[PDB]
């Protein structure tokens, strides 16, 4: 086990693996509450699939960090977090609805 | 002391200048008799706040148009 | 650069260095303040032929910005996660 | 009467430079320039009003040690008794106790400033 | 004609919050002349707060109106945090300003300016 | 002869004053750079007797090093007023000369001569550290010619 | 690649040990740091004698603006301007008409040295060398007025410095 | 191979081009507009409804980890019935990009605070505020930071004049300084200094 994670603020996890397994797992069943055609839902399930792959697939922590290319794990854990802290916000922002708005005719025309 | 309460509320109108104690009466509407508007009716309701010590928000206060209307108001 | 030999060794010793080697008054090891006169080189389109404007001219090849999506499959990222840094081998710890 | 006078004199000549200081030099009084000093800015609040005292406990153990020094100041004359078994005995009791009374308000946390 | 809205509704409820700040600064003028040390009175006080208030009398937006509530009680917070200076309370009583004359004929003698 | 004694009273006060400039620890921007290399190593202004005190009570000189805004406006006039006489006041730098190249700004001051009077300006953007030093060395010129008692005794 | 500043593991022999215990009650650390300010003051200072010793400057020094002629003391300016059209600050001001033979010649030329800036765009700018920045840097004034220069001030300031200006014109124009 | 001439980078466009789709795909209820300059920069024009959903994202989502506001600004272009433009600048330090995020408001419509998001938010959106006059809802501590205390107007707003309304002095009368109506012993010189000649033609605007 490592002594630090280098980051101020960021402690060492014990067990690493247990932990972002748990955490992908998480992700996927709020994901599956999104509509099945959004294009969050295709893309996060898709990725978030690959580093559970990775997870399971190696087990020494160096190698994983590794694979993962995602710094420390406690980065990698830290990101997880902040991805179903995501996935459950957009439940509620439902933003793979259409356009709320066009803008104004020129609004993006630049220059003048 | 509903006798007394007039009699406080009254006393507080004799002093705000703008109101002449000539032509003033406990049934007197601000607008229509004195010729207040309605920042002289804020300052008028929170001077009877000072001189009986309980709030009066918003909500209660647009309504106190008359000195009878405060006198009512305060005895509840 | 004129003290004495005691008081050079006195601080030397007091500042645990050899502060006679690098010391912070300038002397004659500084440059002239008369220097000859330079030349100066020439830029790449200093020429007489083959040096059209329209084929050396910067501003005129910026475009304006390519729309990719106007409101008129594999994930991507930015661009590829950065590589890890490595400790330096000319001295890993201060 | 040394004393005295020498008291007398000490003080007699820090009031006439005062006198002086104050009786010489032209003066130019206004408002701003008597106003109180906090950097260039009207101060928020009067200097009067209450300053949190953080190591209010050490300044009262601080009470109570000063008391110490006094009771051990006579220890180079109680040295010269013939009767020293006692005084070492007694002199170094004394001590020890500061000494327990610091542990035991060190280890309690008396002496860290509150928050 | 439809906009989103900053804090009221409607103009019954921006005129509430019109009140509740009048109310806010009438409070303010005894302790501000206090503090700062002002020469004028709390009649004078009261006075300017009222005239700041009549001057935008006859806005029937409520964005309008709250914005200008909004920027009276930063007004208000700077002068009870004594953030603002003695200078700054007093820029609102214009007192080193000549009166400039409302008149034509006085227009018309000093200068050019409508 | 009285005119003799305050001649050469005059000339001790003058000196005196001249000689103990303490500047108020006051700088706004860019200049007060060039002023910090004033009291480095090279230049040394203490070794003229010029000694930094951030007390405005214990201050001689205000040196407006740097850009005035308007908000900062009030509060140099506060230090200054709050300084015991006498006291002067150097200028230094284009923008606390006339307002430098934040002139047409809206929120700058144009000129410190607006807010405090002033006694010797120092040109530059910044004035080099030794324009600042000549620029203290011609106010203690100014000092050394004041007839403070001459004028008093023929009142 | 980087490196640590601070992430050290301390030894825990008894020397090591022993030799921290000494350096707190001793002072040792401290005592080396008096050694450092005691070796400086056994050193010669930097300070140079001001006003009889000068800081040493550069041909391309800018400082206080001039107006220079030709040798045959025709003045270089011929009111173009494009210092005033460069100027950062706006800190000149220009008017020219003809004079009274044909020649184009300025009969106003201000330089406000307290907007001006110091930036010497004006001489990069002037196609004829007319206004320079001099390697004066000792003009401080009593009166914000004597900082507004006329043309009258700037011409005299050319004929008081053209000797040193056109020394350091020439040491410096095969750079430009 | 053209020593004056700034050389393109192909393989960054094509990047940030397929980037930039893949947020228009996941953020189709707000996204109006991508782009991408010559120079490589992308910018992510949205609905102003979208501002904490598309800032969340972008910070949160493990492709994009925009863990960093770089800047916060806002510029005023008059001739837009919606004036002030917000522009996000975000930085993403595990993927080592840049993304710009923009959206649009006028002087009476407020635009969500993203002090939720980033916590860097909280002065730059002061300052927009300050100097545009932007309000920014629910924003923990909304007031002037840049101006002087009182200060009446937007500074930054293209019709505010250049000098302002009021100048300070010191008045010895009141003891005091005072504000007063601006007055330059020399006004600033108004410069006409554009060319009847088109000079870019890849940007002509049909007539
Ligand atoms: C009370 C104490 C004061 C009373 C005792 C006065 C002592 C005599 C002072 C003479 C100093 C001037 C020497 C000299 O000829 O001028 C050189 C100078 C020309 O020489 P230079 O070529 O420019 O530079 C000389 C060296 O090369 C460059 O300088 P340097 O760094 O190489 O030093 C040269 C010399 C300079 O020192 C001296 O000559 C005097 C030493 C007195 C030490 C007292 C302590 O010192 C030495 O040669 C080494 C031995 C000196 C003793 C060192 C002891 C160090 C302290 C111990 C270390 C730990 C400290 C804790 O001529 C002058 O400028 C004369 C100016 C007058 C100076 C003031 C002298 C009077 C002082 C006040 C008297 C009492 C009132
Ligand atoms: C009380 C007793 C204190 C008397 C001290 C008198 C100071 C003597 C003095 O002026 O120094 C020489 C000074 C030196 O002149 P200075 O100050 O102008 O020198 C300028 C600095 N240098 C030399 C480096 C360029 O002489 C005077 O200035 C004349 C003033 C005489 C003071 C009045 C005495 C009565
Ligand atoms: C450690 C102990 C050290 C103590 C040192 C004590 C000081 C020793 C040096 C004394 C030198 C002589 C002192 C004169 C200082 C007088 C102050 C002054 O300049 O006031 C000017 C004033 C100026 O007077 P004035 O009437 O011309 O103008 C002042 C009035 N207003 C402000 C309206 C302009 O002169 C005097 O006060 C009288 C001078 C008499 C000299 C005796
Ligand atoms: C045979 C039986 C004999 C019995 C007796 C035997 C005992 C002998 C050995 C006893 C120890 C001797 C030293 C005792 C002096 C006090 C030492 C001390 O307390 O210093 C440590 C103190 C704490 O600092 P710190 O390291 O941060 O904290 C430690 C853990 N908390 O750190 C400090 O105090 C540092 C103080 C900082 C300020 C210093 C500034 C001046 C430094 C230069 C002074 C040089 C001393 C010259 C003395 C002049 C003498 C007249
Ligand atoms: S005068 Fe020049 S250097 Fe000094 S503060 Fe102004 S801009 Fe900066
Ligand atoms: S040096 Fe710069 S600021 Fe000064 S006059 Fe020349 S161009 Fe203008
Ligand atoms: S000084 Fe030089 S640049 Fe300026 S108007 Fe004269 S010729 Fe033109």
């Amino acid at each position: 086990l490592k002594k630090t994670t280098g980051l101020v603020g960021l402690a060492v996890c014990e067990t690493p693996h247990e932990r972002l397994k748990i955490l992908y797992t998480k992700i996927l069943d709020v994901l599956g509450h999104i509509p099945k055609n959004a294009a969050y839902r295709k893309y996060t399930e898709q990725i978030t699939n690959e580093k559970l792959s990775m997870v399971k697939a190696e087990p020494d922590v160096k190698k994983l960090e590794e694979r993962l290319q995602g710094g420390q794990i406690e980065e990698v854990i830290l990101q997880a977090e902040n991805e179903l802290s995501l996935a459950r916000k957009m439940i509620q922002w439902k933003p793979w609805e259409p356009l709320v708005e066009e803008p104004p005719a020129s609004q993006w025309k630049w220059p003048i | 002391t509903l006798e007394g309460i007039k009699d406080r509320v009254l006393y507080v109108l004799k002093l705000y200048d703008k109101i002449d104690p000539e032509k003033l009466s406990v049934n007197s509407h601000f607008m229509k008799d004195l010729g207040l508007d309605s920042l002289d009716q804020v300052e008028i309701i929170m001077a009877m706040e000072d001189e009986f010590g309980f709030e009066i928000p918003d909500i209660d206060a647009e309504k106190l148009m008359c000195p009878q209307e405060i006198v009512d108001y305060i005895a509840d | 650069a004129s003290a004495t030999r005691f008081i050079q060794w006195l601080r030397n010793w007091a500042s645990g260095r050899d502060l006679q080697a690098k010391l912070q008054l300038r002397y004659q090891e500084i440059s002239k303040r008369t220097q000859p006169p330079p030349k100066l080189p020439v830029g790449p389109s200093h020429k007489l032929s083959n040096n059209y404007y329209c084929t050396r001219d910067g501003r005129r090849e910026a475009m304006p910005p390519s729309i990719v999506m106007s409101s008129q499959k594999k994930a991507v990222s930015p661009a590829p996660p950065i590589k890890r840094w490595e400790l330096s081998q000319d001295e890993p710890y201060l | 009467m040394n004393l005295m006078l020498a008291l007398l004199t000490n003080f007699t000549l820090a009031t006439l430079l005062v006198i002086i200081a104050f009786w010489l030099p032209q003066l130019n009084v206004y408002s701003e320039k008597t106003s109180p000093y906090e950097c260039g800015f009207d101060p928020m609040g009067s200097a009067r009003l209450p300053f949190s005292m953080k190591f209010f406990l050490v300044a009262i153990t601080f009470l109570l040690f000063d008391l110490e020094i006094a009771l051990l100041l006579p220890l180079p004359w109680a040295s010269q008794t013939a009767n020293l078994n006692t005084m070492l005995t007694m002199a170094l009791f004394l001590i020890i106790l500061l000494a327990v009374s610091l542990a035991y308000e060190w280890t309690q946390k008396g002496l860290e400033w509150t928050e | 004609t439809s906009v989103k809205p900053i804090f009221s509704r409607d103009m019954n409820e921006a005129k509430r919050r019109v009140r509740e700040l009048y109310r806010a600064w009438y409070r303010e003028v005894p302790n501000t002349v206090h503090l700062f040390q002002l020469d004028i009175s709390v009649k004078q006080g009261r006075d300017k707060v009222r005239e700041m208030f009549k001057k935008n009398a006859h806005i029937t937006d409520p964005r309008v109106v709250d914005l200008l509530v909004i920027k009276g009680k930063m007004e208000l917070e700077e002068t009870i945090k004594v953030w603002k200076q003695r200078t700054h309370v007093m820029r609102f009583f214009h007192e080193t300003e000549a009166p400039r004359p409302k008149d034509f004929l006085s227009k018309f003698y000093v200068g050019h300016d409508p | 002869r009285g005119e003799y004694v305050v001649a050469k009273l005059d000339d001790l006060i003058n000196w005196a004053r001249r000689s103990s400039l303490w500047p108020m620890t006051f700088g706004l921007a860019c200049c007060a750079v060039e002023m910090m290399h004033m009291a480095a190593p090279r230049y040394d202004m203490d070794r003229f007797g010029v000694v930094f005190r951030a007390s405005p009570r214990q201050s001689d000189v205000m040196i407006v090093a740097g850009t005035l805004t308007n908000k900062m406006a009030p509060a140099l006039r506060k230090v200054y007023d709050q300084m015991p006489e006498p006291r002067y006041v150097v200028s230094m730098g284009s923008c606390a000369n006339g307002g430098g190249y934040y002139h047409y700004s809206y929120s700058v001051v144009r000129g410190c001569d607006r807010i405090v009077p002033v006694d010797i300006y120092v040109p530059g953007c910044p004035p080099t550290a030794e324009a600042l030093l000549y620029g203290i060395l011609q106010l203690q010129k100014k000092i050394k010619r004041e007839k403070r008692l001459r004028i008093w005794y023929r009142r | 690649t980087y490196k640590y500043v601070n992430l050290r593991e301390p030894s825990m022999d008894m020397k090591s040990v022993t030799d921290r215990a000494a350096q707190t009650l001793l002072w040792t650390e401290l005592i080396r740091g008096l050694g450092m300010t005691l070796s400086y003051l056994f050193r010669e200072p930097a300070t140079i004698n001001y006003p009889f010793e000068k800081g040493p400057l550069s041909p391309r020094f800018r400082g206080e603006h001039a107006l220079r002629r030709y040798p045959s003391g025709e003045e270089r300016c011929i009111a173009c301007k494009l210092c005033e059209a460069v100027c950062p600050a706006q800190a000149i001001t220009i008017e020219a008409e003809p004079r009274a033979d044909g020649s184009r010649r300025t009969t106003r030329y201000d330089i406000d040295m307290t907007k001006c800036i110091y930036c010497g765009f004006c001489q990069e700018a002037c196609p004829v060398d007319a206004i320079v920045e001099g390697p004066n840097f000792e003009f401080s004034t009593e009166t914000h007025e004597e900082l507004l220069y006329n043309k009258e001030k700037l011409l005299n300031n050319g004929d008081k410095w053209e000797a040193e200006i056109a020394a350091n014109i020439q040491a410096d124009y095969l750079y430009r | 191979t053209r020593p004056t001439v700034r050389p393109r980078n192909d393989v960054a466009h094509k990047q940030l081009s397929a980037f930039g789709e893949y947020v228009a795909e996941i953020l189709p209820k707000y996204v109006q507009q991508v782009q991408v300059s010559c120079f490589n920069e992308l910018e992510i024009c949205i609905h102003p409804d979208g501002v904490i959903p598309v800032l969340t994202f972008l910070r949160d989502h493990s492709n994009a980890q925009f863990k960093s506001l770089a800047d916060l600004t806002a510029v005023d272009i008059p001739t837009r019935q919606n004036r002030f433009e917000i522009v996000y600048n975000l930085l993403s330090l595990r993927f080592n990009s840049r993304i710009r995020v923009k959206t649009y408001t006028d002087e009476l419509t407020p635009i969500e605070s993203s002090v939720p998001v980033y916590k860097a938010a909280n002065w730059y959106e002061r300052e927009i505020w300050d100097m545009f006059g932007v309000f920014f809802a629910n924003h923990p501590d909304l007031r002037r930071i840049l101006t002087d205390y009182g200060f009446e107007g937007h500074p930054f707003r293209k019709d505010f004049p250049l000098s302002g309304y009021v100048e300070l002095r010191y008045d010895d009368e009141v003891k005091r300084v005072v504000a007063e109506p601006v007055e330059l012993a020399q006004e600033f010189r108004k410069f006409d200094l554009n060319s009847p000649w088109e000079a870019f033609p890849a940007y002509r605007q049909p007539p």
